[PDB]
């Protein structure tokens, strides 16, 4: 009897745009989206399946989750949020279309007017719990799912918040300062501590490029220590039966703009003598 | 290689040759790699030679240049036979004993077997008394943190039925689930989300120029 | 603000000879007000004290330290010895929680 986001939206990367220009053209990508593979904000209902509705509104990033002056745009959207029927045949609901339309502070006093007008306040906070500090830098999608009571009452499920999604910053200079290791097995799996300048954990990776080769270092968003260090494991090299060491490039890469830091040489090697605690040629 | 009257015999698959039966204190030292004959038994993958523990081979450190005990070697190589033989050796029931022993990386036999996804070795170990929730010193990760990092779903469901505490954190205060963010496996963030404490699920959000988990 | 905790260490073992580099992640530290103290309780009650060789410039952006292990009190022991390592502010002498570190011998160190 609950809604769980299975595919959080991509946090960094998307630029909140204004109505004057136009509606949009592109929608909020899913967290697992790559520059080639597409995904979208996806949810899943538990303990239930059948008719019903889903409402998706914007809300602040900070605890007192107040409605947000920005207004989701696109299909099934109106007044500022999204609202459509729930396909009864499946329990997983993805949104292939959703756009964050930003409001201009000069008219933010109007946007909020409408918010309470259409009483679009998922967590319904009082008018005194709606201060004037609106972090227009971010926003969080709110999932108001409605269904049927085991009897007849339209059961309104608990509103689930997505990870805040941010706007366009750009521009920072990816710089690798130190690396405790610039050599490892061709079978990959080597842990490496890398010290860098400030980086964002939802928008960073370690790009290992070679001649006609390319892989990424394995690590979690949590392995990004305070924006200035990254602990990850090296990917397997193209040739896993390497007989002679091979130099490869290793760099910081910001996905949202394809930006790359200066390359640092990295030398793959075979497991030869270590793969069996030395034996051959006694 | 300060070989003994057995390494050569050992490396070279031999009968009584590679198994001189005697039956200054009869013993077997180790090479420049700190490998005792028994380590070679495992590395070489010849249980029988190991089967013949005979004089209680190195009962204290019995380690290598990386800090592994023979059983450690058996667990990262994945030889079920050796884990089987090297387990009857009546010493592990002692204190500090192998099932709790760690190499110079603070890795347990359980850790090494989890790292290489040997689901069967992990099962036998926990069965024999290994702490499924034992932590490794670098970051305090349990084998469940490693299964998530290794993105092994088969491994994580197996640590779950072995008693792995879905909660329990790292020196950075992260539950295994908090390590799923930014990774691929939806299957992993599904079999853990449910189990994990409500406030051990999300990641810190740029707090006071630092953002610690707190623990 | 500047609590003292060792978050992650790329290595938790080392040779008694010392000199081995090590990356250490931690909570906010000031580069000129911090040290890495290695130590072990002794038979007589005193403690062997050893420090990590590093300069303020090694303290990376307030949350990391690239340092070099000190030499162990006895570089010729035959079996590894467990000691403790910890951070310490110079200004008030507070330390992070005592963390286990293993010094092992060097069967391959000098002469041939």
């Amino acid at each position: 009897p609950y809604v769980e986001i299975i595919e959080q939206p991509k946090q960094r990367g998307m630029r909140f745009r204004y109505k004057c220009e136009g509606r949009s053209a592109g929608s909020i990508p899913g967290e697992r989206s790559t520059d080639t593979t597409k995904t979208h904000p996806t949810i899943k209902i538990n303990g239930y399946t059948g008719p019903g509705t889903v409402r998706i509104s914007l809300v602040t990033k900070d605890p007192p989750h107040r409605p947000h002056p920005h207004e989701l745009v696109g299909k099934d959207c109106r007044d500022g949020y999204y609202e459509a029927d729930l396909c009864p045949d499946r329990s997983i609901h993805s949104f292939q279309n959703l756009g964050i339309q930003c409001v201009k502070k000069r008219d933010l006093e109007q946007a909020i007017s409408q918010r309470i007008q259409t009483n679009n306040n998922p967590f319904h906070v009082p008018i005194e719990e709606q201060r004037g500090d609106y972090d227009l830098n971010a926003v969080r999608l709110c999932f108001q799912v409605t269904v049927r009571d085991p009897a007849g009452r339209p059961l309104l499920l608990t509103p689930v918040l997505s990870h805040p999604i941010f706007d366009n910053r750009a521009t920072a200079e990816l710089k690798i300062c130190r690396v405790n290791r610039n050599s490892g097995s061709c079978l990959g799996g080597d842990e490496i501590f890398l010290l860098c300048d400030k980086v964002q954990k939802e928008d960073i990776e370690v790009y290992f490029t070679g001649p006609g080769w390319e892989a990424r270092g394995s690590f979690s968003q949590a392995d990004v220590h305070r924006q200035v260090a990254i602990v990850f494991r090296t990917p397997p090299y193209a040739d896993p039966s390497l007989q002679a060491p091979v130099r490869v490039s290793m760099q910081l890469r910001r996905p949202s703009d394809r930006e790359l830091s200066e390359p640092m040489e990295f030398q793959y090697l075979p497991d030869t003598d270590d793969r069996h605690r030395i034996e051959e040629k006694r | 290689d300060g070989d003994s009257f057995l390494h050569l015999a050992i490396i070279h698959e031999e009968k009584a040759l590679t198994m001189e039966v005697i039956r200054l204190a009869f013993l077997n030292f180790q090479n420049n790699l700190q490998q005792t004959p028994l380590h070679l038994a495992v590395i070489t993958n010849q249980p029988e030679i190991a089967e013949a523990l005979l004089g209680a081979g190195c009962d204290p450190e019995l380690r290598d240049f990386r800090g592994n005990t023979p059983l450690h070697l058996a667990c990262e190589q994945g030889c079920l036979a050796s884990v089987g033989v090297l387990t009857q050796s009546c010493t592990t029931p002692h204190l500090h004993s192998i099932l709790k022993a760690t190499n110079y990386n603070g890795h347990t036999c359980l850790h090494l077997a989890s790292i290489h996804g040997y689901l069967g070795i992990v099962e036998l170990l926990v069965s024999l008394g290994a702490d499924v929730n034992a932590q490794e010193p670098c970051n305090g990760r349990t084998a469940l943190h490693l299964a998530v990092d290794l993105q092994n779903p088969d491994l994580v469901s197996l640590l779950l039925k072995c008693g792995a505490d879905v909660n329990r954190v790292t020196y950075q205060g992260y539950s295994p689930y908090q390590l799923t963010w930014g990774r691929p496996s939806t299957r992993i963030q599904q079999q853990l989300g449910q189990l994990t404490l409500e406030n051990l699920q999300m990641l810190p959000e740029s707090e006071d120029e630092e953002s610690y988990d707190t623990e | 603000a500047s609590n003292l905790k060792i978050v992650r260490m790329d290595r938790t073992a080392g040779c008694v000879t010392g000199g081995e580099e090590i990356y250490l992640l931690c909570d906010k530290v000031q580069k000129d007000d911090i040290q890495i103290r290695f130590y072990e309780e002794e038979e007589n009650g005193g403690v062997w004290e050893g420090f990590g060789d590093f300069s303020p410039t090694d303290v990376h952006r307030q949350f990391a330290i690239v340092f070099k292990t000190p030499k162990y009190k006895d570089v010729n022991i035959t079996k590894p010895a467990s000691v403790f390592v910890q951070l310490r502010r110079k200004s008030d002498l507070e330390t992070s929680e005592p963390k286990p570190f293993l010094y092992y011998p060097e069967i391959k160190d000098k002469e041939e």
